[PDB]
Order: C-alpha cells, then structure tokens, then sequence
DNA sequence: ACGTCCCTCTCGA
RNA sequence: AUCGAGAGGG
C-alpha cells in the first residue's frame, strides 16, 4: 500500500515504546513488568552495538 | 389422615460433605478492579465478579 | 493447527 | 498482589 503499509517498514528503524499502563509495576519498593525488563534488555543490546559500530 | 401409600423406613448411613451454601454464595456490584485490564477481578475470596 | 463452558478452595519464587 | 504447579465442585 502506498501510505499504510508500505514493505519498506518491514524492516524496523525506529521502534515503538508502550507506556506504563501496558507494562506497569506493582509494589512487591514496586517491580516493573515483563515488557519494562525485556526493552531494558533491548536498549542494553541496543547500545552495545551503537557503540560497537 | 394416613396415606394412601406406604413408605419404606430405615436407618441409611449418610454423610455430611464439604459443600456449604453459605460457603459458596456470593454478590458483587461494582467492585474490586484489577489493574492492566481494568475489569472486574477473580472470586469470592478478592470478591469480584 | 488448536484442542467444552464456569466455579471453590490450597501453595512455592 | 503477579505468573507457575497442584486437588475438588457441578
């Protein structure tokens, strides 16, 4: 499609970050959410490689 | 009076079980809401819907 | 590839 | 509270 889906963006450049309500925490002092630690994890192996290169 | 039909009588063996009403009954308008889905929540015990 | 509906308890990171 | 496993109730 020529605006809503072009394949191009198959590929993924810039990446979406869901706010707090999709992944909130909870006091357990709280405790982030499953999808908090994993982009945690994402933009620690994000920038590893920003430097890397 | 008596009744037309007789009826059989003895002492059968019965057993209380482990199922009270006042055990399972419940009621829930408006209430407790859990907290990614904002809906109602699980059971008698958090009272919920 | 999904694999019946709901409900009441009890317990380990 | 959250997920995971377990026995029963129609």
């Amino acid at each position: 499609n020529e605006v809503f889906s072009r394949p191009e963006w198959m590929i993924l450049t810039c990446l979406p970050v869901p706010p707090p309500p999709v992944r909130p925490s909870i006091s357990f002092q709280r405790g982030e959410d499953d999808l908090t630690f994993k982009l945690a994890d994402i933009l620690k192996a994000n920038i590893s490689l920003e430097t890397l290169e | 009076k008596k009744l037309m039909a007789q009826i059989f009588f003895g002492p059968t063996y019965y057993q209380r079980l482990r199922h009270m009403v006042d055990d399972k009954i419940h009621a829930r308008a408006r209430g407790p809401m859990q907290v990614l889905t904002r809906q109602p929540v699980e059971g008698r015990s958090r009272d919920g819907g």
